[PDB]
């Protein structure tokens, strides 16, 4: 009985190897070999964002590529005008143990979670002159994971299960359940045209998800550890993701195959964040010996090198403009370069 | 029962290699053409004058 | 959000009152105040503001050394005190709420105000007055400045406000192109430094007040004459 | 006096000016490398570091500017800097011997603190704390020094065919004993008092992993002795010649004295930073 | 430079002077994290998603944390625990079945790279159970761990007044386990306080208060250039 299904779920998988043996005309390497490289990039911290007293796990652009919210194991979001400085709100939160945090592609709310189990979404508009708890998001059973708005009313989570989970925050329900995962999904990347998903997990493996249908399209493999990153290309093609056996692998949607490896001998560290620039030439990784590194997408190369962080590098961002990166770390600081 | 899991296992594999998939070159032609094509535009990669840096 | 104001009354000259106004509905503590004067028959006239933490406190050039203004947080009130008062404070007082952060709009809410009787800075020009108005057509109302409005940040400084008749002002635009909630999307406003100008679509009977120009470049604040459309 | 001077037999000349280089040499390369490390390893913001640094900037001044002077005086018998050079140059010498003095005082008591009451010290003893501890030090140090720069002076003890300057005292050398007395007391007796008393505090909690507690108590022990005894010969020559009817020169003894305060000076980088394990990993990640 | 830019960044400075004080609040408390499987009873070893403890010994206040509701086998939220002041373990001692598993756990959590700084206190709850299954035979420990044939009792080390033999080789055996993986690695960075206890007992504030002064004193003793 279970033998049967094993040879075939074997043969299939077999197949499907094969069909990516087939599909591998060429490398993308001995093609982009003629390409100029980008050269030496020397970024320089131009604002050092204060205020946080203790590590900073998350942070989120806004789509005006001014207001930036961060959240840190004190307890409290503070939403900063990153052009001034300022700290346009300081938000208390319940529970201090924040993992994640959000910005809402409107402005209007913002969200967070960590160990409570819970998806806090606050609302930042309010008549009364405050921020406001909206609703509580529950049903969860692990430590909350990275989220993303979809909109106003939509969200995508992942929790310490194997699961995710799509919410309507005007009836505070999950209406979807994304599962196939067997391992704690740690990262979320939502496409730009917000019809497809990739999650990150701790089984070494990444999951391409359907909105509308719930249902698990593509599975990558190749890494040896557990993923910790994951964010789409610009073109919404391709995506990469960081895990913590130091390597970032740059994956394809349409061919289904892993295009590029980017590691060095002398990074032994994990990688905590990744992200992409505007145009997608330039791979920025947060890493764990408290540098950020570019890499060039194309060629595999390093470009430059990101220092001034007295501790772990937990999380990167770059607007939507491309003007500016965002790096913060556990030493309660948070510092934006250009 | 593991059978109702190895049936979704296996169900799951099924519609998982019914993929229209195209070769390597084409893609990576393609992310070099979206590369060249957003050269410009781009602050990171090309820097901007300090006139046109909110961050100066 | 409720604002209630009390302490009006006839005033002899050179007599002492105090005005009080009570909050409710909002974090009174997180908001400034300012008090703003009517006028029995003219515009609106600035008078005082006190910040939210009561760091910085801004008086009127014709009410500073006699006018004072004081803050409560515990008991959400807030307080105006007037001496050597004479014969040309005899209006209205109106409290004014504002927060004042990134994109916010401060001259959201107005009090019901109290009647008082007794016995270098932008000009603000509404050249027109009255404009005769049918409903369902457009009409435009023009403002000029003494100095133009528009800061190196990118931000120009314009504030449109509407008082219908028997009414508090109301704020319409602010920042000159901003909607404020709750404002249909009939209005509309535009303009460049010095000129400006509020376009009003598909007339309706609600809008039969009269409109007001305010600058928020520089203290003290400065109003415009106003202008009148009547059915 | 007698007209042809006591002139050096070239044996003085050669041994003080080598032991002056190595002494000094070696504690200006210790020092600067205690700032380097501290300010180019990302985790060196510990309160400890600033009482170190504060020390280490101390004894640099104190090299510099007191022991580099010794060698000129040596090849040519006179003063050659001018009145500004010794007002300055002065100031520099006992603005350093009283700020060591003082860091020494601080860092002590933070160490008592920090091992007797170890949750206070956890919720008591920051960054900011030690920073302006140290502010506090130094600015009621230069306070005192510029007490010092309206009292010098460039004494001239002519010879018929030759001549000597020296800086000196603008006025008696017995009205010294104020600024000796209480220079004696505070920055000598105050520190080595308490590092006695709280030290064999410390002690007594670590006797009662005890390979941890065997090394620490000789290394505060020899802390203690090495600042005692290398500050007694100049701080009690300071104070003995305001009493004395004609002071000691003597041209051996004040060698001995200065040589004890640069090897004390040269010595305190070995002993508070090198002999710990911080400092070391912090060298082998930095340095390879 | 503009009217409404100085009254955001005054703003601003109200929201810093807020934080500060928040922060200088929060600072005086002492974090400690429990760990320990259902067996345990850590639930009840102190009389006074995420579960809230707080306790007050001499003065000092005390913030126990325990995760509930997830899975024992991979941990992958000890890297927002880091910096605790300490980490408090409860083995379910009288139950050999899960010693091994009890071993492990405490393995996994002693060679975590986030732990490497970090102490641990153990406790070894409700030791009645383990004097009765000792004191009544027909349970033996010798067939769950083979060294139980050729362990001899430490003649340094000494029993209760009223303790019997028998119990006191099987409480050390136990100890041992527990002190040999603890000390089969770490290069002193951090060590294990073990302690046995009961559900009785009501002086284990005390006995976590005084392990938290050590843990601090030998923290200090390295953060300040004395070792």
């Amino acid at each position: 009985e279970l033998d049967q299904l094993r040879q075939e779920a074997e043969q299939l998988k077999n197949q499907i190897r094969d069909a990516r043996k087939a599909c591998a005309d060429a490398t993308l390497s001995q093609i982009t070999n003629n390409i100029d490289p980008v050269g030496r990039i020397q970024m320089r911290t131009r604002r050092t964002l204060r205020g946080h007293l203790a590590k900073i796990y998350a942070m989120h652009w806004g789509t005006d590529s001014r207001l930036l919210v961060s959240a840190s194991q004190d307890g409290k979001l503070i939403i900063w005008d990153s052009y001034t400085t300022n700290k346009v709100h300081a938000i208390p939160l319940r529970s201090s143990w924040v993992m994640t945090c959000a910005y809402a592609p409107s402005g209007n709310y913002v969200a967070c979670g960590g160990l409570d189990n819970i998806c806090s979404i606050y609302n930042l508009k309010t008549r009364e002159g405050n921020v406001r708890v909206s609703r509580e998001l529950a049903g969860h059973t692990g430590y909350l994971s990275c989220c993303r708005f979809l909109d106003d009313n939509q969200i995508v989570t992942s929790s310490g299960d194997t699961t995710c989970a799509l919410w309507d925050i005007e009836t505070g329900q999950q209406t979807t359940t994304f599962t196939g995962h067997t391992g704690d999904v740690m990262s979320l990347s939502l496409a730009p045209d917000t019809r497809l998903f990739v999650s990150g997990a701790c089984d070494a493996s990444a999951k391409l998800w359907d909105v509308r249908e719930g249902m698990c399209r593509q599975t990558f493999t190749g890494h040896e550890s557990d993923i910790n990153a994951i964010c789409f290309f610009p073109n919404g093609n391709a995506f990469a993701t960081g895990s913590d056996d130091a390597t970032c692998r740059l994956f394809d949607l349409r061919a289904d195959q892993e295009l590029m490896t980017y590691s060095h001998d002398n990074i032994i560290c994990g990688i905590t964040s990744v992200s992409f620039s505007k145009s997608g030439r330039l791979l920025l990784a947060g890493y764990d010996d408290f540098n950020c590194n570019v890499w060039d997408a194309l060629k595999a190369d390093r470009a430059g090198v990101l220092a001034g962080h007295d501790n772990r590098v937990s999380c990167l961002g770059v607007t939507d403009d491309g003007m500016a990166v965002a790096t913060g770390s556990w030493d309660s600081f948070l510092k934006i370069w250009n | 029962a593991s059978i109702a899991q190895a049936r979704k296992l296996v169900e799951q594999l099924k519609m998982e290699a019914n993929i229209d998939r195209i070769k390597v070159s084409k893609a990576a032609a393609d992310l070099m053409a979206y590369c060249e094509a957003h050269a410009k535009e781009d602050p990171l990669l090309t820097p901007v004058p300090a006139s046109e840096n909110p961050f100066r | 959000v409720q604002l209630v104001e009390s302490g009006g009354g006839l005033v002899q000259p050179g007599g002492s009152r105090k005005l009080s106004c009570s909050a409710s509905g909002f974090a009174f503590s997180s908001f400034g105040m300012h008090w703003v004067r009517q006028a029995p028959e003219k515009g609106l006239e600035w008078v005082a503001y006190i910040s939210s933490g009561s760091g910085t406190i801004y008086y009127a050039d014709t009410v500073k050394g006699r006018f004072t203004i004081s803050r409560d947080d515990p008991k959400n009130t807030l307080f105006l005190q007037m001496t050597s008062l004479r014969s040309e404070d005899t209006a209205m007082y109106y409290c004014v709420r504002s927060i004042y952060y990134y994109g916010s709009s401060p001259f959201d809410f107005w009090g019901q105000g109290t009647t008082l009787t007794v016995s270098s800075d932008i000009v603000m020009t509404q050249a027109t007055s009255s404009v005769p108005v049918t409903p369902g057509e457009s009409v435009s109302i023009s403002c000029r400045s003494s100095k133009s409005l528009l800061h190196s940040n990118g931000n120009t400084y314009l504030y449109w406000f509407l008082q219908r008749p028997g009414q508090s002002p109301q704020l319409l635009i602010y920042r000159m192109s901003n909607l404020a909630s709750g404002v249909p999307d009939r209005f509309s406003g535009s303009g460049s430094g010095t000129a400006f100008t509020l376009t009003i679509s598909r007339l309706e009977a609600e809008d039969v007040g009269v409109y007001y120009c305010m600058q928020h470049l520089e203290y003290p604040l400065t109003f415009g004459a106003g202008t009148k459309l009547e059915l | 006096q007698l007209q042809p001077r006591a002139v050096v037999a070239l044996e003085y000349q050669v041994v003080t000016i080598l032991l002056v280089l190595i002494i000094c040499g070696l504690g200006i390369v210790g020092n600067i490398m205690v700032v380097l490390v501290v300010m180019r390893t990302k985790h060196m913001r510990t309160p400890t570091n600033c009482y170190l640094v504060s020390l280490a900037v101390a004894d640099l001044m104190v090299l510099v500017a007191a022991g580099l002077p010794n060698i000129t005086d040596s090849i040519y018998g006179s003063w050659v800097y001018g009145y500004v050079g010794c007002l300055c140059i002065t100031y520099l010498q006992y603005l350093g011997i009283n700020a060591s003095s003082c860091s020494i005082t601080a860092f002590t008591i933070e160490r008592y603190i920090a091992i007797c009451h170890p949750i206070k010290a956890q919720f008591l003893c920051t960054f900011s704390r030690a920073k302006k501890i140290i502010i506090f030090v130094w600015a009621f140090t230069s306070l005192y020094c510029m007490l010092w720069f309206f009292l010098l002076d460039l004494n001239i003890s002519t010879y018929k065919d030759a001549i000597v300057i020296s800086c000196g005292y603008k006025i008696s050398r017995n009205y010294y004993s104020p600024i000796y007395l209480m220079d004696f007391g505070v920055f000598y007796v105050v520190p080595m008092i308490l590092a006695t008393v709280l030290y064999g505090f410390i002690a007594r909690i670590l006797f009662l992993t005890v390979s941890s507690r065997k090394q620490v108590t000789k290394m505060l022990a020899v802390v203690v002795i090495l600042f005692a005894l290398l500050w007694m010969p100049y701080r009690t020559l300071v104070v003995v010649n305001s009493f004395l009817s004609s002071p000691f020169q003597e041209n051996w003894f004040l060698l001995f004295c200065r040589i004890c305060i640069y090897l004390n000076s040269a010595i305190n980088p070995v002993i508070y930073n090198l002999m710990s394990q911080k400092f070391r990993a912090a060298f082998r990640k930095l340095c390879n | 430079l503009s009217a409404e830019d100085k009254a955001a960044v005054e703003r601003s400075k109200m929201i810093d002077r807020n934080l500060r004080e928040d922060g200088e609040k929060a600072r005086r408390e002492l974090k400690l994290l429990l760990l320990g499987t259902g067996e345990s009873g850590k639930s009840t070893f102190i009389k006074q998603g995420i579960f809230e403890t707080k306790f007050q010994v001499d003065k000092v206040n005390f913030h126990m944390f325990d995760v509930g509701g997830q899975r024992d086998e991979r941990r992958k939220w000890i890297q927002c625990f880091n910096d605790v002041t300490a980490i408090i373990f409860v083995v379910d001692s009288s139950d050999y079945n899960r010693l091994q598993e009890a071993l492990n756990d405490f393995k996994s959590i002693w060679n975590n790279r986030w732990l490497r700084t970090i102490s641990v206190i153990l406790f070894l709850n409700k030791q009645d159970l383990l004097a009765e299954k000792v004191l009544a035979g027909k349970s033996k420990i010798e067939d769950y761990f083979p060294e139980f044939a050729r362990y001899t009792t430490p003649e340094d080390a000494t029993p209760e007044p009223g303790e019997d033999p028998r119990v006191t080789r099987a409480k050390y055996f136990i100890r041992k386990e527990f002190v040999d993986i603890s000390t089969a690695s770490g290069d002193g960075r951090h060590i294990c306080y073990p302690h046995f206890t009961c559900a009785v007992d009501t002086e284990n504030a005390r006995r976590i208060f005084n392990d938290c002064k050590d843990i601090i004193l030998q923290m200090n003793l390295r953060e300040y250039n004395l070792v």
